[PDB]
């Protein structure tokens, strides 16, 4: 409510600036959506959205969102198919709204939320509308099948709203040329599914002639409709249930007898099944047909009939007969699998390609298996919850029935492991997530008997393989967080046992390889690549010398046979990166690859105006190549004998790119470069011609004249802390005049009434101040000029209790403690000055200085009073 | 409330008998209440009807595609028998006992309680019990006696009655009723037209299933009643506007033999043929042919009135409309009058007098005409006239689901209804600023130049608006008429030659071509005669072109101008050309036709190449060949893109094909090098594959070049299945 | 199994499709022709939910593509096969290019005319992708359906009606062997085996509205109109349960498989064109009648109707086709003559199917009377029981 306050604002006074916001707009709703890409209630991050959005449009603000607006669309759109729930269908429908222009990508979702809602229907008839006295003309719309679906069903007279009608007409017969003028024959008759085709069940009436059947279940639609409604009364919720509970247990009900000898005949089938090698009898008999989509569409209603029940008792009120009923069907269901796994040991040993026996005509719970962990991917993550519960029960009666054999390993896991390998290889986000939470249950009844780890191991892998890889960014990370922490430990349990580089046969020689070839694409898949590398390569023995000497013939192609120039450099510069995460190692490739010198010489030396520049993703990943780029560069020169006798100083060459690299003015790039250079650079050589001297002389005419800028002045400052002696420091004093300059008191004149951050010379002078913080030691100069120059601001600012420079001070007397000391006992008169420091000294970057003044304070307090007589009203000052 | 509910129709329920056919009975006559504007107590009634159904608990049947056994497959595999004996593992044994106690307690099940269930589901199920009475009505009528089933047939159509008062009001109350009656097997003696009225009392389609199934459902009881019956779908089939049931139906139902050659002739759009084909059915039918029905005197009659109604002759029409008219005479009020106070007495009329909303849309529309002629009398009744448009509505909702045409008519006038509306405002204030605006009306007329139906829809539609534009066209000449000589649209308002010229092309598409000469003969008196009209005009006299040649010839000797663009006028003398080649004169019309495309400098110039191409196919010889195909594909060069130009090159890369090794062909071929053929190229591409292999790849070089240029990926796939193929069966 | 992971039973992801970029044009999205490739479709990603089903006469691989227009349009594979196809795939270019202009016209385009022959893109030599999607079925898989919702083996039919044949050779000496007994066994077939209505059976639980059966009406007369006009003009003569593909949610009609200067194809060994009367008593008695001559008249009338539009395709198909047939050998104007006298035979044989002159026949008579003669017991009990023409 107080950024809904906060939204009326620039509305309710128009004149008092949307440029208010107009920094602060663009900046937000991008980290809104990363913050909401971030969050663990994100659809709260995105119920602001809408209401920022709400209220603008009429005040032209249309040119900064200019930038932004495909991002917000195409992950929009994506998420409005993710969404898959029910308001953030017509949420991110109704955030389809925008401010006005183009794009059909809006266009696809407008007949979705066209009948979406009643909600929306207003809004979007106002879209097309006026979408529909200039280029409106050449608009092939192709979803115009569905879009006459809705709006022929739109238009509905009764006491429907007037003005709904009205401008339902007013649409239509406005294109009268266009009204069926792609109109198709129809496409969808659409019917005839199981969720409609009962069955009957031979009844009894009190008239008669016989036992007339009678067709039960026809309501099965509205029964499935009704329960999982959320407005049901509990009579009817409750009805719902126990219609739905006859059904499905009368699928099986009339067969659900109690067999009395076969407890001992499938313990004889235990021992049977203790027995292999077990062959059939001698048929190559019939077999009837079967169209098992027809079995299909039954099975598809007990399908449905099934995960209505597990998606019915994980709501609240009737949870208590569901599991017991769950419990019971458990009880009644593997059982039978049970038996269908000895029908499948009848259904099994078959030698080669004769004949088998093969009957016919019953239905079994292996599907029914199949289905409900594989449908506990959903939403309403109590049944997610409950889906642990399931293979917990499975497990435990898996284990209860038959043990720990190999015919157990047989009896349960493969189907439901499988599903969940499938099920991890699956492409949505919700479907995604389901699988890895039972992967985890999994691997602790699983890492016991790893021969299914021996069995799915190459497998299981490759299933994390894709899931970091190909789940796109609509998630939040939390799956791809529960992810790689499964991943860790599975490729613990993996490599726990075997640590030499003699157990080195064929699954984890897979494996390992496919990681090796994975290490290339995502940076998030890149970032735990490593991760999961570096560390499995800590333990078990080989570390990253023997596994990267696999992955070291591995890629002493492919770091050469995919060239530059194309092969985007971000995964194949990541593969550097990952030969850079092999650098740590002996042996990274780490001589002769000039050709990706010389290359990446040119990568950088590529011009970033008047150049390939003409052409924010372009934006993002020319920050991503670049910081890659210089990354790679640097690493070069840093690792070990590649470049750094290789050319002489190619590390001086790439410290002219690192000095264009100043010159590129990206912050995030520069604190990426200036960290690199200092934390992993370590060059004291010479480069006195004119590429040092561009560089350092422009700046301050840029800085003093042009007044570029931020970057401008960090550039030169970490210059400063490269460059030893960016000569004359007295141009900085003379950039304390041009500072001056820049702050003349048209600014102040500004100042009426505007806020002082937003006060660009202020925020020039800020990293002014910035710059001064790391001058050469001779600040000496500094406490006379600054100090009576920022007073003299602050009361043409007239301000108090809060300071632009809380940190150029705080730095200052850090680096300068002595001149502190010294000229604030030398200003021991004036009161003015001595808050400053007041406010200043409880500011607490500069420690040593506090106790300094803490030994000073003994004397000052002698000091004063001994000042005492000196001019009794400044003395009570 | 759930108790209240239950417990007022429990009373109901223990006070009555539990005897089915008595107490279907009891509900087929011994209620009948309305409660007629929610929904049927059919759900209390299936209750009710579930009063005579037993409460048992057994409920079983065996098609389910059933479950596992609980011991045969445990029984199945005999080889390795253990069979243990008091040996059991307690995993075995206490499991046993578990499920077999869940299978002792969970399977209770009963039929009055799902009965119970179902009740309370259909208390908000609206689409299940329209599944429900289809489940149990047909299976009701099983156990029935014979007598007082018919009583009871009779009975039912009494209760098709008695709802048949109470106006219940695309929900199904008596549809959900007659497709759950529509299938009982055919136990609807009488209902023939009983059912064809109660077609549009809700919901169409279901009816109409029942319909068609009593025609083939052989029954001989009156060929009367195989008569009427094929009657009331013949109508219906007809009502719902589906056009292929109905000249279907009857040419297939004929008695007199012009009555089926011309219901086929008609039906094709030879409808000047029928009309004398009907009229020796007609002579034919004042008869010695006794048996005729009234088919056959209506069928001709209106078929008559369609003839009339078709072409022209309207006054004709309206000569017949004299004694005649329904509302005929106010389709001739739709022909063209603007004697208000005739009209209005005649609309005064016909407002006294389901369907004809175009009624109320005429009784708008002059009223409309009227409103905004007392110039800035009024609009705001116009807004009220919004409200023809609000009846409009409440068709677009009663019959069909999907889109039947019934809304390729009711769309059409729906475009209208606004379109008046908007003119409306767009009249007055014309009326306004004439008391700059020749550019605003040149808006909203651009648009409504703009707005004009598709091109192939329906020949009485695109005449409806062509009839309502130029009305308001002349009140567009109304106001511009008296200003200018008021003042001394710089000249002319030219504006409805748009909707002639259009016509015209419709006209000739639509293929009755006497109403295009109707039409240019009405173009003759109008001002504007500057070049911007002379540019149309001669586009539209050439669009209005032996006897009719030499007369074009006399239309070339003396009318309008030769002052204008003479590209038109060669396009003619080519044509004339072509005619002159049509008698073989080859030499004389393409040396013309050439000098005709070379005054113009191109339709004609590939047809002047298609003509010496049709003289090159007429002379195998190659010196005509080479020499029209060069111009041909150079005219072609010549030819619009985003056309049929493909076939245009297609027979040309046949006439490349059908070279036959003649040589210097190419050569032209290569000297007349076109430019982009390639994205319309692109779709005989694999057949150029083909030739450029077989033989003379020299411009196909040239071509194939460009073209994987600028398409790559079609170019790739099919060639990569080919030319890999290729040279491997050359090697 | 019916699935099995695709793409996951790959590890091109990392070696190949560790290069997987580029996001390729939707495959044959510039087939079906149009101007040039304004907002042609781009595949996107490829669906690891692979399908495999096998029919009774082959069996297919299936593969759904989502794309980045994301929608399953889900081409299907089809194993190498023999210069069928590239006859095929000439044949399915031409019968594409006339339907163009099929709605080029006034009254095909205003009753909805569209000839409707699908795409299919072969990508080695060996393999062919088909545009097959899902739910689109053939009637052998009724017809055996059919035959074994009974437990009536087709075979066991196929037995007794080899079985009275040869006992038709051995008691007496009758000469029209053929005649009185495929009169007999037709019968004998309507009386024990498969009788008519079967069709209409099958798909009336098909629907589940009516209006949808009679929506089912509406499209599958103007399908299987299309299948005689392609059948007549090219001369088909082939036709099998197993080569009519019908499509259960829309209605159309898919058809595989589709001197005397070697006439392949050229003359019709038997005269009519396929009318089987099961299908026939699907066909709705009226108004298939009622509208697939009136069908094929409008297609007869309008696409002849031109300036030799007929022609100069037929001269892109035909020129190749004899020039396939004859190295199944070539000649500068025989080939030329025997184009333009097959060319003149055919559209004589669309003629055919013309008019009436100056007296007034009700229909096109050659229509109509083979409208009656397709349907004749004679004729449809003279030709062999391949077709299974019994059904």
């Amino acid at each position: 409510r107080l950024f809904k306050l906060s939204f009326m604002s620039v509305n309710l006074f128009p004149n008092i600036n949307e440029v208010v916001l107009l920094p602060h707009l663009n900046d937000l709703i991008l980290n809104s959506l990363k913050y909401s890409t971030t969050a663990e209630e994100p659809l709260v991050y995105f119920y602001l959205i809408r209401t920022l959005f709400r209220s603008i449009g009429g005040g032209r603000f249309e040119n900064l969102y200019r930038s932004i607006k495909p991002i917000l669309q195409v992950l929009l759109q994506s998420l409005n198919q993710m969404i898959l729930l029910p308001h953030e269908r017509e949420l991110y429908v109704e955030l389809c709204i925008t401010v006005p222009v183009y794009l059909p990508f809006l266009m696809k979702p407008l007949v979705f939320a066209l009948q979406q809602y009643p909600d929306l229907v207003s809004q979007g008839l106002r879209t097309l509308e006026l979408c529909i006295a200039e280029y409106f003309d050449p608009i092939i719309e192709p979803v115009i099948d569905d879009v006459s679906k809705a709006l022929f069903n739109l238009l509905q007279p009764q006491p429907f709203n007037h003005a709904i009608s009205h401008n339902v007409v007013r649409i239509l017969g406005k294109l009268g040329g266009r009204n069926r003028q792609f109109l198709k024959p129809p496409t969808d008759l659409t019917e005839k599914t199981e969720l409609d085709i009962d069955a009957i069940a031979d009844f009894k009436i009190n008239g008669m002639p016989e036992d007339v059947p009678l067709s039960v279940t026809p309501g099965i639609q509205s029964a499935l409709n009704i329960l999982q409604s959320y407005k049901s009364d509990i009579h009817y919720r409750k009805s719902a249930y126990k219609y739905l509970t006859c059904v499905l247990l009368l699928m099986t009900k009339s067969s659900a007898e109690f067999p009395t000898n076969y407890t001992e005949l499938l313990k004889t089938a235990v021992n049977s099944i203790k027995l292999e090698r077990i062959g059939i009898e001698k048929n190559f008999d019939l077999e009837p047909t079967v169209n098992k989509r027809d079995y299909s569409n039954q099975e598809n209603l007990f399908l449905r009939l099934l995960e209505s029940v597990f998606y019915a008792t994980s709501i609240k009120e009737l949870k208590d007969d569901a599991m017991d009923l769950l419990n019971n069907l458990l009880d009644h269901f593997c059982l039978l699998q049970v038996n269908t796994t000895l029908l499948n040991k009848r259904n099994y040993n078959g030698t080669f390609n004769i004949d088998l026996k093969n009957p016919n005509f019953m239905l079994d719970s292996s599907l029914i298996l199949d289905a409900i962990p594989f449908a506990l991917s959903y939403y309403i993550p109590e049944v997610r919850e409950v889906g642990v519960l399931a293979y917990k029960r499975i497990y435990e009666k898996s284990c209860l029935i038959y043990g720990e054999e190999l015919a157990l390993s047989h009896s349960f896991i493969p189907e439901l492991a499988k599903q969940f390998i499938h099920l991890c290889y699956d492409e949505t986000y919700y479907n995604k997530r389901g699988g890895v939470l039972g992967i985890k249950v999994l691997i602790d009844n699983v890492k016991s008997s790893s021969v299914f780890l021996k069995k799915y191991q190459y497998n299981l892998a490759n299933g994390l393989l894709f899931v970091l890889k190909d789940t796109q960014s609509e998630a939040p990370s939390a799956i791809t967080d529960s992810a790689e922490k499964l991943l860790i430990d599975l490729l613990s349990i993996t490599f726990a046992d075997v640590k030499e580089e003699d157990l080195g046969n064929k699954v984890l020689e897979n494996t390992l390889t496919d990681i090796v070839c994975e290490l290339s694409a995502n940076p998030k898949v890149r970032n735990a690549c490593q991760k999961s590398l570096h560390t499995i390569s800590n333990l078990t023995g080989i570390p990253i010398v023997k596994l990267m000497d696999h992955s070291k013939q591995f890629l002493l192609s492919p770091i050469f046979a995919k060239p530059l120039r194309a092969l985007p450099f971000t995964m194949q510069i990541g593969n550097v990166d990952a030969i850079t995460f092999c650098l740590s190692l002996p042996n990274t490739f780490l001589t002769f690859n000039e050709e990706l010198f010389r290359l990446l010489q040119e990568s950088i030396v590529l011009a970033d105006a008047e150049d390939e520049s003409l052409s924010y993703s372009t934006s993002e990943q020319l920050v991503q190549l670049r910081i890659a780029c210089i990354k790679l560069l640097a690493i070069a020169l840093k690792n070990e004998e590649f470049a750094t006798a290789q050319q002489g100083n190619i590390r001086i060459r790439i410290l002219a790119v690192f000095f264009k690299t100043m010159l590129k003015t990206s912050p995030e790039i520069i604190n990426t470069t200036y960290e690199a250079l200092k934390g992993s650079l370590a060059e004291n050589s010479k480069l006195p011609k004119e590429l040092l001297q561009n560089g350092l002389k422009p700046l301050l005419m840029n800085l003093s004249d042009h007044q570029k800028t931020v970057p401008g002045l960090d550039a030169l400052s970490k210059l400063l802390e490269l460059l030893i002696a960016y000569f004359k420091v007295e141009i900085g004093r003379k950039l304390l005049d041009h500072l001056t300059a820049w702050c003349r008191v048209e600014v102040l004149d500004t100042l009426f009434g505007q806020d002082l951050a937003e006060q660009m010379p202020t925020k020039i002078i800020v990293s002014i101040i910035n710059i001064f913080h790391l001058l050469p030691p001779q600040a000496d100069m500094f406490l006379n000029d600054l100090l009576l120059k920022v007073m003299l601001l602050e009361r043409k600012l007239r301000l108090q209790l809060d300071s632009p420079f809380r940190t150029p001070l705080a730095r200052y007397l850090n680096r300068f403690h002595n001149p502190v000391t010294e000229y604030f006992k030398k200003n021991m008169t004036l009161r003015q000055l001595v808050l400053f420091m007041c406010n200043i000294v409880q500011r607490p970057e500069a420690k040593e200085l506090a106790e300094d003044f803490e030994k000073e304070l003994d004397n000052f307090y002698d000091f004063y009073i001994s000042n005492i007589p000196k001019n009794q009203v400044r003395v009570v000052s | 409330d759930i108790g209240i509910r239950k417990r007022f129709m429990t009373i109901l329920d223990n006070s009555l008998e539990r005897d089915i056919k008595e107490r279907l009975y009891y509900v087929i006559r011994d209620q009948n209440w309305e409660f007629i504007a929610d929904y049927p107590w059919l759900n209390q009634a299936l209750q009710l009807l579930y009063g005579s159904f037993n409460r048992e608990k057994e409920l079983s049947l065996k098609n389910i595609y059933c479950l596992s056994p609980p011991s045969i497959l445990q029984e199945y595999l005999p080889e390795n028998a253990e069979m243990v004996t008091e040996v059991n593992d307690l995993e075995l044994s206490n499991f046993v006992k578990g499920h077999i106690a869940s299978m002792q307690g969970l399977c209770r099940i009963i039929s009055s309680d799902f009965i119970d269930s179902l009740i309370e589901i259909f208390y908000q199920d609206p689409k299940a019990i329209h599944r429900a009475w289809v489940t149990l009505f047909p299976q009701v009528y099983k156990s029935i006696p014979k007598n007082e089933k018919y009583g009871f047939v009779r009975s039912i159509i009494t209760l098709l009655s008695k709802p048949y008062h109470t106006r219940q009001i695309r929900t199904n109350v008596i549809n959900m009723l007659l497709d759950s009656i529509s299938k009982i097997e055919s136990l609807e003696l009488p209902p023939h037209l009983v059912k064809y009225l109660a077609i549009s009392y809700n919901a169409w389609y279901q009816s109409i299933n029942i319909l068609e199934s009593i025609q083939s459902n052989t029954s001989i009881d009156n060929t009367k009643i195989i008569e009427a019956n094929e009657d009331a779908l013949l109508e219906l089939y007809v009502n719902l506007q589906e056009e292929d049931m109905f000249y279907g139906l009857w040419r297939r139902r004929a008695k007199y033999t012009e009555t089926n050659i011309g219901l086929s002739y008609e039906q094709i759009g030879l409808w000047d043929k029928a009309q004398q084909l009907y009229e020796v059915a007609q002579v034919k039918a004042r008869s010695g042919a006794l048996p005729y029905s009234q088919s056959e005197y209506a069928l001709w009659e209106d078929n008559w009135i369609q003839c009339a109604e078709k072409l022209q002759h309207w006054d004709v029409l309206t000569e017949l409309a004299k004694h005649e008219g329904f509302t005929d005479l106010l389709l001739e009020c739709g022909w063209r009058v603007a004697d208000w106070n005739s009209d209005r007495d005649a609309l005064e009329q016909s407002v006294k007098s389901v369907p004809t909303p175009r009624r109320q849309m005429f009784k708008t529309f002059l009223a409309l005409q009227n409103f905004a002629e007392s110039r800035k009398g009024d609009q705001e009744v116009r807004k009220l006239c919004d409200e023809g448009i609000q009846l409009s509505l409440i068709k677009w909702v009663s019959l069909p689901i999907r889109y039947t045409p019934a809304h390729k008519w009711l769309l059409h006038g729906f475009q209208q209804y606004m379109e008046f509306l908007e003119a409306t405002q767009i009249y007055a204030n014309l009326h306004t600023t004439t008391v700059s605006k020749a550019q605003e009306i040149k808006r909203i007329l651009q648009a409504w130049r703009d707005r004009l139906p598709n091109t192939w829809d329906d020949v009485n539609m695109w005449n409806d608006l062509v009839t309502w534009r130029q009305h308001a066209f002349q009140v567009i000449n109304n106001a511009y008429l008296p200003l200018i000589p008021a003042l001394q649209a710089y000249r002319g308002y030219h504006e409805i030659a748009w909707v002639i010229n259009r016509f015209a092309h419709v006209a000739r598409k639509h293929n009755m071509p006497d109403v295009c000469i109707s039409q240019l003969a009405r173009i003759y008196t109008l001002p504007n005669i500057e070049i911007q009209e002379a540019f149309l005009k001669l586009r539209e006299q050439a669009k209005c072109h032996m006897n009719e040649l030499t007369t074009g010839l006399d239309v070339i000797s003396n009318t309008n101008l030769v002052y204008f663009g003479t590209v038109q006028k060669a396009e003619f003398f080519t044509l004339k050309g072509m005619f002159l080649s049509k008698l073989r004169a080859y030499e004389e019309a393409n040396q013309a036709f050439a000098t005709a495309v070379q005054i113009d400098l191109a339709k004609a110039w590939a047809q002047w190449g298609f003509f010496n191409d049709r003289r090159l196919s007429e002379e195998p010889n190659n010196i005509s060949f080479a020499s029209n195909a060069i111009s041909c594909y150079l005219q072609a060069a010549g030819l619009y893109k985003n056309s049929k130009i493909r076939e245009l090159l297609c027979r040309i890369l046949w006439l490349i094909s059908i070279d036959d090794a003649s040589g210097m062909l190419t050569n032209a071929f290569d000297s007349f090098r076109g430019e982009i053929p390639v994205w319309y190229w692109i779709t005989f591409i694999p057949q150029l594959l083909t030739s450029l292999s077989h033989k003379e790849a020299n411009m196909v070089r040239h071509i194939l070049i460009r073209i994987a240029k600028s398409y790559p990926q079609a170019l790739h796939f099919q060639l990569r299945t080919t030319k890999e193929d290729f040279a491997v069966i050359q090697r | 199994s019916k699935k099995e992971n695709l793409e996951v039973l790959c590890p091109h992801l990392s070696n190949f499709h560790h290069q997987k970029f580029e996001d390729i044009e939707i495959p044959g999205q510039y087939l079906l022709n149009k101007d040039n490739n304004v907002h042609f479709i781009k595949i996107a990603r490829f669906l690891p939910t692979v399908d495999f089903v096998r029919g009774t006469h082959s069996s297919y691989r299936r593969l759904m593509i989502r794309g980045h227009d994301g929608s399953v349009h889900s081409f299907a594979v089809q194993y190498p096969a023999v210069r069928h196809s590239r006859r095929e795939e000439r044949m399915f270019q031409l019968y594409r290019l006339f339907n163009k202009s099929l709605s080029k016209n006034v009254e095909t385009r205003r009753r909805s005319i569209q000839f409707n022959l699908p795409i299919a893109i072969p990508l080695s030599p060996q393999v062919r992708i088909m545009n097959d999607s899902v739910s689109f079925t053939t009637l052998h898989e009724i017809h055996n359906e059919f035959c074994k919702k009974k437990g009536f083996d087709p075979d066991d039919i196929q037995d007794f009606m080899a079985d009275k044949l040869n006992a038709a050779h051995d008691d007496a000496l009758p000469a029209p062997d053929m005649t009185i007994l495929k009169v007999e066994i037709f019968n004998s077939i309507q009386t024990m085996f498969v009788p008519s209505n079967v069709l209409k059976d099958h798909f009336t639980s098909l629907f589940t509205q009516f209006e949808d059966f009679w929506l089912f009406r509406k499209q599958f007369a103007s399908q299987y109109s299309s299948f005689v006009f392609m059948s007549y003009m090219m001369m088909i003569n082939n036709r099998t349960p197993h080569k009519i593909h019908v499509d259960k949610t829309s209605g159309n009609v898919f058809t595989l498989e589709m001197p005397p200067d070697s006439p392949i194809f050229h003359n019709n060994e038997p005269v009519p064109f396929r009318l089987t009367p099961n299908i026939q008593s699907l066909i709705g008695d009226s108004a298939l009648e009622g509208i697939f001559a009136v069908n094929l008249f409008t297609i007869s009338r309008a696409l002849i109707e031109p300036d030799n539009e007929l022609n100069t395709y037929l001269a892109l198909f035909i020129r190749d086709e004899i020039i396939s047939w004859f190295s199944n050998i070539i000649e500068n104007p025989q080939l030329r003559e025997m184009v333009q006298t097959n060319v003149d035979l055919i559209i004589r044989k669309v003629a055919q199917l013309g008019h009436l002159n100056s007296t007034p026949t009700v229909t096109t008579q050659f229509i109509l009377d083979c409208i009656g003669s397709a349907v004749s017991p004679r004729n449809l009990a003279r030709t062999d029981v391949n077709f299974m023409p019994w059904f």
